[PDB]
């Protein structure tokens, strides 16, 4: 048993379309436990100024009741039968799931459109939820680390869409009526931007079949089944300074637009991003680590944490890297991390693509690990690629990237570009634009 | 602001704004500012009518 026949044997994954327009996939295995779910293709980025953390709004109800069954009666039933309830909503994709025994898939299904078509939008539970989201607003204020990501995207993207948070303004929150969560609903839960994905121990013909029965209103115009492309979003190389001394540490993120899904560089910039890793004050490795940006911040003490990333959307993405240091490390780190990123497109070895190449297979293999995040992978594949990507894809796609593609395609997306900033807390010490900016160049 | 590259842009720029006028007198009019007694020979016995400094 090797790793490709392992890979090979993987059973496939199936999919086959309903006519109003809904897309059913799901992946068999032999577990008497299973996660399903309905990922759909909707996000704050198709919100605008003034429906603005409808979105947010709506995944705090789609758990508080339907029609067919007041809060107590979905909560009881669903609690009642020891399946999970969870769900999330982002930029520019929501989902809801649940994890359940296999044997009960199929009302769980029914369960799950029930959420998605009749939610109650208790006007008194609405009054409510305002009051709670704007509870969650102060507690995650408070998380540098998604302010920090938060303004990368406000400046990034400044202008756009994209450049909204999730959560919403304190506005919006403020006077959001339920005449606008319905109507977010209504214009975005739809059949042809929604996935039934399920993974587990699950028939595939008879989750379909549930599918059938219980996703159904199909649309009669052509304005109903048609998947609305949206608007592209400008990136602008900028910067954002939001300066508080009295923070002990400061957050830092750097990037430069990314291709998006459907571009295979993707593949390669996932393999960079490999070289350099992320490291944190606990990576008991220490001064050993292979990551050469790792070994630095350790000897220097350059920072308490840092991490890269390569951020996907539709039509673009963000490509960078955010760190957390003290005051008087910043400089430093930042000089480090942009070297890193230049020795990328000018100096990677064949060892050093190597070893990221391992890293990053294992690091996809970790990525369904589970039920719950098997599922995940098959509703974002099929609402980003329109189709499932197999192990044995990915691990062919991995295999073709050498040094010399690494550096080219870096490259094209990281040298001599203007790049995003966005800094926050005791940054006093963190350099102008113009000369991080010259950070680009060289190496 | 660090020095660099502000205020050597800065000052490059103030540099050939400077060096325009000092280059036009020199090249144009090199003794606009000079006494036309100092083109005579250093004479101890005998004194310009009119001293004047630089
Ligand atoms: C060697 S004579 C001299 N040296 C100069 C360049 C000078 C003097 C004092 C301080 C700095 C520079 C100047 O103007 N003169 N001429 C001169 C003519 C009449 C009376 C006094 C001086």
């Amino acid at each position: 048993a090797t790793y490709a026949q392992t890979l090979q044997n993987i059973p496939e994954t199936n999919v086959t379309t309903l006519d109003n327009g809904l897309r059913v996939a799901s992946e068999e295995s032999s577990q008497p436990t299973c996660t399903v779910g309905v990922w759909i293709g909707a996000g704050s980025r198709y919100e605008n100024e003034k429906n603005n953390g409808a979105g947010y709004f709506v995944e705090h109800l789609a758990f508080k009741g339907t029609k067919k069954r007041p809060c107590a009666a979905f909560e009881k039933e669903v609690e009642s039968m020891g399946a999970h309830f969870n769900g999330y909503t982002s930029r520019e994709q929501t989902a809801f799931y649940i994890k359940a025994l296999s044997k009960d898939m199929p009302k769980v299904v029914e369960l799950l459109a029930d959420v998605v078509q009749n939610c109650a939008l208790e006007e008194s539970q609405i009054e409510k939820e305002r009051g709670v989201i704007l509870q969650e607003l102060k507690e995650m204020d408070n998380d540098m680390t998604n302010v920090t990501f938060d303004y990368l995207h406000a400046t990034a993207f400044q202008g756009t869409a994209l450049a909204r948070t999730v959560e919403g303004t304190t506005e919006n929150i403020k006077h959001l009526t339920r005449a606008d969560l319905a109507s977010y609903i209504d214009t975005h839960f739809k059949a042809p931007r929604m996935v039934l994905a399920a993974a587990g121990g699950i028939s595939h013909k008879e989750l379909v079949d549930a599918a059938r029965q219980h996703f159904s209103g199909v649309s009669f115009t052509y304005k109903e089944d048609a998947v609305p492309i949206l608007p592209r979003c400008r990136f602008t190389g900028s910067e954002i300074r939001a300066r508080d001394d009295a923070l002990p540490v400061a957050h830092v993120a750097l990037a430069v637009e990314g291709p998006g899904w459907a571009d295979p560089d993707n593949v390669v910039l996932h393999v960079a991003n490999a070289i350099i890793g992320r490291y944190d004050r606990t990576f008991g490795g220490g001064k050993h680590l292979s990551s050469r940006l790792a070994a630095l911040a350790v000897e220097h003490k350059l920072c308490h944490s840092f991490q890269t990333f390569n951020t996907s959307y539709s039509d673009t993405g963000l490509f960078g890297f955010h760190f957390v240091a003290d005051p008087l490390s910043i400089d430093d780190m930042m000089f480090c991390a942009q070297g890193e990123w230049m020795r990328l497109c000018t100096s990677t070895t064949e060892s050093e693509v190597k070893r990221a190449k391992n890293h990053l297979r294992s690091a996809m293999v970790a990525q369904l690990d589970g039920t719950t995040p098997v599922c995940e992978t098959i509703g974002s594949h099929l609402l980003n690629y329109g189709r499932r990507i197999s192990l044995e894809e990915w691990d062919s796609r991995i295999s073709a990237v050498d040094a010399r593609m690494v550096r080219d395609v870096c490259s094209k997306y990281i040298y001599d570009k203007c790049p995003a900033l966005a800094a926050v807390g005791p940054i006093e010490q963190l350099l102008d634009y113009n000369r991080i900016r010259s950070g680009m160049y060289w190496i | 602001i660090p020095f660099h590259p502000y205020y050597s842009f800065k000052d490059i720029l103030g540099l050939t704004l400077m060096l325009t006028p000092f280059l036009t007198l020199a090249l144009f009019s090199p003794n606009l500012l000079g006494d036309p007694e100092n083109f005579t020979p250093a004479n101890p016995l005998v004194t310009p009518p009119h001293i004047k400094p630089e």
